[PDB]
This record gives C-alpha cells, sequence and structure tokens, in this order.
C-alpha cells in the first residue's frame, strides 16, 4: 500500500485568532520572516509537508533562527537543515523544533505579528491547526446528563443547560488556536480560573493564555494541557451550575464530552 | 452477550450499550499518535465475531454477529434460524450459529449493496426508537421485503453510532426529543468515509499528522468541511475507532 506513505501534502496553517502562518511579503531571501496574516490563497501561506520533517513555502524551509527563545521563525534554504531532525507536531497542535524544543508562537494577536520560537508553556498563542480549512467550527458541546454547555450571565459564566437547537448561547466556535469561543461574540473565550482560590471555569476576553487552550481528546475529555487538567461538572451535579478544572479521573461521567456540529 | 432491549431503551441505556460496544470492539486494539484505537486485524475466524442481542417490543430477540475486524454485521440468529450476508467471511458459518438453519441473504453487508437490493436509500429511511424496534421484528420473522431497510436502520443505530460519537449523539437527540430523523449529509459523510479516514490517520503518522488526501465531512448546515489532517475536533473527538490500514 503506497497510500500508507504519502510523499507530500500542501496545506495551510492557522492559529491565533484564526490568522494564518504567512511569509512576510512573499520574500524568498534566506531568513525571510514568518507572521500572522489573514488567511487566503496566496503561495506564501501554503505549506508543504514532507516525510523528512520539513515544512515549506516558496520552496524553502520553515525554521527557528536561534537556540534561545525569542527569535523569529523564518524560511531558509532547505540544504542548510540536511543534518537537522526538523519539526515535530503534537496531537494538540504544538509545532516544536525537535532539537531545541522551541515552539511556534505568536506573542500578539494582531495581523503582521512576528512569529517567534519560544519555550512551550502550552498557551493558546502556541496552538496551531495544520489544515486548509482554517475557519472556526461552530458546534454545541454536550456533557453530563445529555445537556449542553451554555454561555451565561452576560457571557461571563458557563454551565450545562438542557439542549435546545434554537438556543444561541449553546453554540461555540472552535478556533485554530484551540480556543473555544462564544459563537456570537468571538472576542470571548472559555477560560480556566485566573483566581487561585477558584477552580471555576468561566468566560473571558480571549488573551492567548494557557487558561484558554483546550484540546478535545479522543478519549472524550476537554483537556487543558498546560495545567494537566480537564473540564468537569462540579460534584457530578449539573444543577450546581458550575464547571470546574480537575485532574482526570474515572470516578463519574462529568469529565466526558461530545462535540455536536 | 451485550444487549439492548426495547423495554429499557433510554438515552442512558443506549449510551452505555454503545460505550460497552466500543470497548468490547477495541479489546487488543493498536494505537497511533492520534490515540484513536485501531481495530484488530488478521484475527482467527474462531475469534473474529462479537455477539450482540437486540430485543423488540414483543419479547423477541435477535443476536447479531459483528466482525471485529471492521465493525460490520456478518450474520444474525432469530430463534433456530440464522442468516448470513454473501460477503461474510467464507468460513463464518462454521463458527457462528452452528446449531441453526442457515440461510444466505443474496446481497452484501455494505450500504451500496443493501440499498440496491432494497431499492431504498439511507436518506429516505427513518431512524428512531420505534424503527429500531420494528427493524428487529422484520429480521426476526425475516420478511424479505423489509430485511434490507431493517439493516439500514440497525447498522446505523448500532455500528455506525459506535464508530462515530456524532452519530451516537444523533440517536440520543432522537430518543430524548422523541423524534425520528433521517440521516443528513453530516451523518452520511462519516459513514461514507470511515475506511478512508482510518487510512489517512494511519498514513499521517509520517507527515506530522497531515493526510495524503482530504476528506469532506459535512456539518448540520450542509457546509462541507475539509479534513486534511488530524487537527480537526470533528474527527478526533468524533470517530471512536478505525479500520486497520497501515503498519
Ligand atoms: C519583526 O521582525 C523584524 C525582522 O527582524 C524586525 O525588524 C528588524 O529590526 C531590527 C531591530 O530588531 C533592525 O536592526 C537594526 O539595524 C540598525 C541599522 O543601522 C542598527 O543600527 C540597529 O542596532 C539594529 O541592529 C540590528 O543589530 C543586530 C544585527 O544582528 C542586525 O543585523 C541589525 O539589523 C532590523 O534592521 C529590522 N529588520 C528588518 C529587515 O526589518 C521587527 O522589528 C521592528 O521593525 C524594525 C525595522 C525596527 O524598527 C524595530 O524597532 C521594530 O521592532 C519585528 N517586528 C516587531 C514589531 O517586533
Ligand atoms: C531547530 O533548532 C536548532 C537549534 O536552534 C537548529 O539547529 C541549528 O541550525 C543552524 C542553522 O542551520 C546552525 O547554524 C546551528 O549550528 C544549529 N544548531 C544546533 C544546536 O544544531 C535547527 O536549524 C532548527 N531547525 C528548525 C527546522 O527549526
Ligand atoms: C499575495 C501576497 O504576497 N500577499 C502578501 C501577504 O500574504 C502578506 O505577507 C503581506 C504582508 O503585509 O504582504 C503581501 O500582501
Ligand atoms: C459482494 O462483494 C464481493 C466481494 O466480497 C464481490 O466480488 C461482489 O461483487 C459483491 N456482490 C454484490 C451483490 O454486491
Amino acid at each position: 500500500n503506497e497510500q500508507c506513505s504519502p510523499q507530500q501534502r500542501t496545506t495551510r496553517i492557522s492559529g491565533r485568532d484564526g490568522l494564518c502562518v504567512d511569509v512576510y511579503g512573499a520574500l524568498t531571501a534566506d531568513g525571510s520572516r514568518v507572521i500572522l496574516y489573514p488567511c487566503g490563497q496566496q503561495q506564501n501561506q501554503q505549506w508543504t509537508f514532507y516525510p523528512d520533517n520539513t515544512i515549506r513555502s516558496l520552496g524553502k524551509c520553515l525554521a527557528t533562527s536561534a537556540l534561545s527563545s525569542g527569535s523569529n521563525v523564518v524560511i531558509t534554504n532547505c540544504d542548510y537543515l540536511r543534518y537537522d531532525d526538523g519539526w515535530m507536531v503534537s496531537s494538540s497542535g504544538t509545532m516544536m523544533n525537535k532539537s531545541s524544543h522551541l515552539v511556534l508562537t505568536a506573542n500578539a494577536a494582531t495581523s503582521r505579528t512576528n512569529l517567534t520560537g519560544e519555550n512551550n508553556v502550552f498557551a493558546a498563542k502556541q496552538a496551531w491547526r495544520i489544515g486548509n480549512y482554517v475557519e472556526p467550527i461552530v458546534t454545541t458541546i454536550i456533557g453530563l446528563r445529555h445537556m449542553c454547555l451554555e454561555a451565561t450571565d452576560n457571557d461571563t459564566n458557563v454551565w450545562l443547560e438542557s439542549c435546545v437547537k434554537n438556543k444561541t448561547k449553546q453554540y461555540w466556535a472552535l478556533y485554530s488556536d484551540d480556543t473555544i469561543r462564544v459563537n456570537n461574540n468571538r472576542n470571548l473565550c472559555v477560560s480556566s480560573s485566573t483566581d487561585s482560590s477558584s477552580k471555576l471555569i468561566v468566560i473571558r476576553r480571549c488573551d492567548g493564555s494557557i487558561n484558554q487552550r483546550w484540546v478535545f481528546t479522543p478519549q472524550g475529555t476537554i483537556s487543558n494541557p498546560g495545567y494537566e487538567a480537564v473540564m468537569d461538572v462540579a460534584q457530578n451535579d449539573v444543577y450546581l451550575k458550575k464547571i470546574v478544572l480537575s485532574s482526570a479521573t474515572d470516578k463519574g461521567n462529568g469529565q466526558q464530552w461530545t462535540v455536536f456540529y | 452477550n451485550l444487549s439492548l432491549s426495547q423495554s429499557n431503551f433510554s438515552a442512558d441505556t443506549y449510551k452505555s450499550f454503545i460505550k460497552n460496544l466500543r470497548k468490547q470492539l477495541t479489546i487488543g486494539a493498536s494505537y497511533g499518535s492520534a490515540g484513536i484505537p485501531i481495530l484488530k486485524h488478521s484475527v482467527p475466524i474462531c475469534e473474529r465475531f462479537l455477539l450482540v442481542d437486540l430485543t423488540n417490543g414483543d419479547n423477541e430477540t435477535i443476536t447479531l454477529a459483528i466482525n471485529v475486524e471492521d465493525a460490520g454485521f456478518a450474520a444474525y440468529r432469530a430463534a433456530d434460524r440464522s442468516y448470513f450476508f454473501q460477503n461474510a467471511p467464507p468460513i463464518a458459518s462454521y463458527v457462528i450459529f452452528t446449531d441453526t438453519n442457515q440461510n444466505i441473504m443474496n446481497f452484501n453487508n455494505t450500504f451500496e449493496s443493501i440499498e440496491i437490493v432494497g431499492g431504498t436509500t439511507r436518506s429516505e429511511t427513518p431512524l428512531g426508537i420505534m424503527h429500531f424496534e420494528a427493524s428487529i421484528f422484520h429480521l426476526f420473522v425475516h420478511d424479505e421485503n423489509y430485511v434490507p431497510t431493517s439493516f439500514l436502520v440497525l447498522i446505523q443505530m448500532v455500528l455506525e453510532a459506535a464508530k462515530f460519537k456524532f452519530i451516537e449523539q444523533k440517536v440520543i437527540h432522537s430518543i430524548m426529543d422523541m423524534e425520528d430523523f433521517t440521516p443528513g449529509l453530516a451523518m452520511l459523510s462519516l459513514e461514507e468515509n470511515w475506511t478512508q479516514l482510518s487510512l489517512q490517520l494511519q498514513a499521517s503518522e509520517s507527515l506530522n499528522g497531515v493526510f495524503g488526501d482530504s476528506v469532506s465531512l459535512y456539518n448540520s448546515m450542509d457546509e462541507p468541511i475539509g479534513v486534511d489532517s488530524m487537527y480537526y475536533p470533528i474527527l478526533t473527538a468524533n470517530m471512536a475507532f478505525q479500520l486497520y490500514q497501515c503498519p
């Protein structure tokens, strides 16, 4: 089966706020930097993946420009990296330089932002959807007692309510930076607690933080990888109207969720 | 045998049955990067079937043989009778429903084959609590005119729901709202692409989670979403097991 071994694939890469990984001004010179830009069809936003662990646009290779955190990611001549073991991408969407462990990061949301190689802290600024379909995915999130997650208290809290197909606030936009955004206000993100005394999960203004990165795992959890925790229904009681971040456990069903799109 | 009966058909019971089915199917499964379990393969025929019992509104029961390599129905038993698809593994009749009157259904267990012979498609076939109950009856008596369409119901409500949480969920909404549905493009996309998505997931191992080819999955707005990589929650948090495809 030769389809077990695909030779290459050209795709896009989206991430923070649904912007795309883009070679600034389609410049081809070695060390020409990479930025967030609004997604389109241009060749400078087209990234070809190969078995050699290279990722390429404009015939040149995506790469970090320094061992230390904080320097730009760039395209450079692929012949420079012939002795390098290249890039690695986790299930979560963390794109990591295999050698240095630095990760593709966007230190601001704003278009034309320089992408840098930073230390992985599992922040939403560091999550990426490799794929041509860069749009947010609109859906309901269904958990304990077949109930839906709903944005409440003027989009500040979140908890389970009975699923109603019409209900506007039960819809969520799954962005390419692993954020889970309020559907009709996509500046707001689902957020683990910022107050140390609370485990309550809430809704806040999207900031690219660790609190705001969520991974829908195949085992049916919504994981916050940075905090090594998962979304849970407080006391397995939907009527408490509290969703909290907990250590993965198989005690109840409160940590199990389904995406319905 | 794992079981689902009409007398106790509730969202919770359905969800348990599907859950126990998945895990029963994934005993000794292999695992990739993606963490989606891959069904067993080159299994000895003696061990390749999982039996499941379905009991209808009358107190009457069928036992269905699921091929554990591909989560399809191979055959079923009603009382002292049993019925095999043409494309059941050729030795299957010597392993399952041994002590019964064995009949060959003159069609394959595939949707295409079932739809051609029954003259009726999935899109026009209702799914729901009472259809499932009736599909069990028609199989029990083996009303030839209703066998195909019955399989369309039951394959989808049992096996395809086990494959895809979306589909499971689609059946749960139906049980709770007490409303029948016919499968839209969303459901069909999944059913259509299970084997292809299995292949691309396993092939993507060597392209950093990127597929060799794209797969179009519809949402409930009929907008096609292209899945060309493992980084889509509508795949990763949906499809519960894969067909063995690649080493
Ligand atoms: C996103 O990336 C670009 C590309 O790196 C950033 O801009 C560059 O900014 C450098 C400062 O970080 C410029 O270097 C300067 O060059 C002058 C020449 O006289 C020199 O006097 C300065 O000391 C400085 O020196 C560098 O010194 C170290 C050397 O290794 C290096 O070769 C020198 O250049 C650099 O020219 C410029 N590169 C290009 C091609 O644009 C960009 O930084 C932002 O814009 C630049 C132009 C500058 O005005 C910065 O103040 C500003 O941050 C960065 N974008 C952001 C917003 O962070
Ligand atoms: C990943 O990071 C490593 C280390 O920062 C890079 O390896 C360096 O490559 C540069 C340019 O080719 C050389 O000048 C250095 O000597 C290398 N350093 C080490 C420690 O090997 C590597 O290029 C990066 N690769 C990618 C794909 O980003
Ligand atoms: C088509 C083309 O080259 N477009 C690029 C765009 O992708 C982005 O890099 C921009 C930066 O200001 O420069 C150009 O407009
Ligand atoms: C059934 O499938 C077999 C392969 O097992 C095949 O060669 C045949 O064409 C199919 N028959 C029908 C009626 O669809």
